């Protein structure tokens, strides 16, 4: 069970670890979160209590580096760094916990919440949309554009997510325009699948993750891609039974993580109603449309 | 955006533009079966692109035969359209191709969006206008070429006649535009209107009949008049009663 520890909380902020949260008061003697389950992706994210803007955070694996967050006056942010030395780190973890000033990851036995909402979603793919090479965790935020918002502008502060457009020369081959428009099948299979994710385990990966960046953050553009990469499938009158099956499975765990209050921003009534109830998938998704149609009614 | 009242001058600037019509494409006469189901009977039709500055008319003549076989005609007919635009496009040298093309009917959007994507400069807008060019085929000249057609065929006509040698681009788009409104609105009485008087006749090379200025000014009147009395014949409205900013309002809301 991994740990990353705080220097210290000199402002008060609300502090995230993966769909978990808690209150931390100014100059509180708060060190860290300990018992992080290790074989996951985590998130660590922040919102000042003095200025909701500041919303933002880092995407780790301890079993890629020994991380710590401290506070920096200058910045104005709590930030992760990497610890080199392993016996500096062990010696002030050990202390810290001695003294019981770390909070506890407050996993239930029974749940697998954040293993299915991150099944696929692997910290080599994150640092490949997150590009900050220097560093083994990914910083994220609220206003981060999207490489396919910027080019509709710091191109090194974006999130690099696979472009997807219906109405682009890469969606609709030449001679197929009806075909290719009302049918995804060549682009999500041949484009997508086959050409640039290589696999339908990588483009869940990337999907999780879009999904987490817009729930955590209120990322828009992260918004913006769930919705596209859902939609893809969904437009598709040909996809492997297994992916609709998973599919399935994802959008109904991320579904019932969804913060009730949020729902209105964080989903989008066209693509929902068109995939649950028009598509070409309207049977294929029974979790999710049963977990939407109970939870979610007045959107559809 | 949207071409519309406010932006009405933009037809007549020297921006190479056509308007694309899709209302008789996909056109059916519906029928009893022996064993008293319906069915459909697809009769040819037409693609009505046109350049409402110079008058050219590219009349695509859609043959029953694209029908065969396929299914969802309807949707299928918008992208069949979206085709042969895309196609007319690339025919015309460059210096021809259209800045921008305005489809009568949103749903013709996203069809020839998808078709022109090679194109990107070439802007593709919908109206706000409400075009009578449904009413192309209750033209004599045009109905006859597309009923006797056997097979695809593009047909070049200019449907101004020669009006541009006397009258400004704008002035022709409103008498066409008010000529199909009222073989739109009442077919028989806007067909008397134009060919009663037998010494005014049609030229070989012509769509409409030989008008001097003069006999324009009525016959414009006589249309007017027409789409009024049948405006007064539909919502029960003595017409006999109306002042003539009332009058003016109700053709061009139409
Ligand atoms: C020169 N004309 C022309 C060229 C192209 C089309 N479609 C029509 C035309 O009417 C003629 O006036």
């Amino acid at each position: 069970m991994n740990t990353v520890p705080f220097t210290s909380a000199p402002i008060e902020v609300t502090i995230g670890i993966d769909q978990y949260s808690f209150n931390v008061k100014e100059n509180q003697p708060f060190h860290g979160i300990k018992d992080i389950p290790i074989g996951h992706v985590h998130v660590i994210h922040f919102q000042h209590a003095d200025n909701s803007s500041m919303r933002y955070g880092y995407w780790f694996d301890c079993r890629m580096g020994n991380f710590y967050i401290q506070y920096d006056p200058k910045d104005g942010l709590y930030k992760m760094m990497e610890e080199r030395d392993g016996a500096k780190f062990e010696n002030i973890v050990h202390n810290f916990k001695e003294r019981q000033m770390m909070v506890s990851y407050p996993k239930i036995d029974e749940d697998d919440t954040w293993y299915n909402l991150t099944e696929f979603v692997q910290m080599d793919k994150i640092r490949k949309i997150v590009r900050k090479d220097e560093n083994q965790f990914s910083y994220v935020d609220s206003s981060m554009t999207t490489v396919q918002e910027n080019e509709l502008s710091d191109p090194a502060h974006s999130l690099n997510y696979t472009v997807i457009n219906f109405k682009s020369r890469e969606a609709i081959r030449p001679g197929h325009e009806m075909e290719d428009f009302l049918d995804k099948s060549y682009y999500l299979n041949t484009v997508m699948l086959q050409g640039i994710f290589k696999n339908s385990s990588n483009y869940f990966g990337e999907l999780q993750f879009a999904f987490l960046n817009a729930m955590f953050f209120g990322n828009y553009g992260s918004s913006l891609q769930w919705h596209a990469m859902i939609e893809l499938i969904c437009s598709s009158a040909t996809v492997p039974k297994h992916m609709l099956d998973k599919l399935d499975e994802i959008l109904y765990y991320q579904i019932k993580t969804l913060p009730e209050q949020y729902s209105d921003i964080l989903l989008n009534e066209r693509v929902w109603n068109i995939c649950l109830y028009s598509s070409f998938q309207k049977n294929s998704l029974h979790n999710t449309e049963k977990i939407m149609e109970n939870k979610y009614p007045e959107l559809l | 955006g949207a071409m519309n009242s406010s932006n009405y001058a933009e037809l007549f600037n020297n921006d190479i533009k056509l308007f694309v019509d899709d209302t008789n494409v996909y056109r059916v006469t519906v029928h009893k079966t022996f064993e008293g189901n319906v069915a459909t009977k697809a009769i040819n039709g037409c693609i009505f692109t046109l350049n409402p500055k110079t008058g050219h008319l590219f009349l695509k003549i859609i043959h029953t035969s694209v029908w065969a076989g396929q299914k969802r005609l309807s949707q299928l007919a918008k992208w069949k359209t979206a085709e042969e635009v895309s196609a007319l496009v690339r025919s015309l040298p460059k210096e021809e191709q259209p800045k921008q093309i305005i489809v009568t009917r949103k749903a013709m959007l996203d069809p020839l969006e998808v078709h022109m994507l090679d194109f990107p400069n070439i802007a593709i807008r919908p109206t706000e206008l409400r075009l009578p060019f449904s009413a192309a085929m209750s033209i004599d000249k045009l109905s006859d070429v597309v009923m006797k057609a056997t097979e695809p065929q593009m047909v070049l006509f200019n449907i101004y006649d020669d009006w541009l040698d006397r009258i400004s681009s704008y002035t022709a788009f409103s008498r066409l535009t008010l000529l199909l409104r009222a073989l739109k609105t009442n077919e028989e009485s806007a067909k008397m209107i134009l060919l009663s008087d037998p010494t005014i006749t049609i030229k070989s090379y012509h769509l409409w009949p030989s008008f001097t200025d003069e006999q324009w000014i009525t016959i414009e009147s006589q249309m007017r008049d027409l789409i009024l009395t049948e405006y007064g014949r539909k919502y029960n409205v003595n017409i006999s009663a109306l002042t003539q900013t009332e009058i003016k309002d109700i053709i061009l809301g139409q």
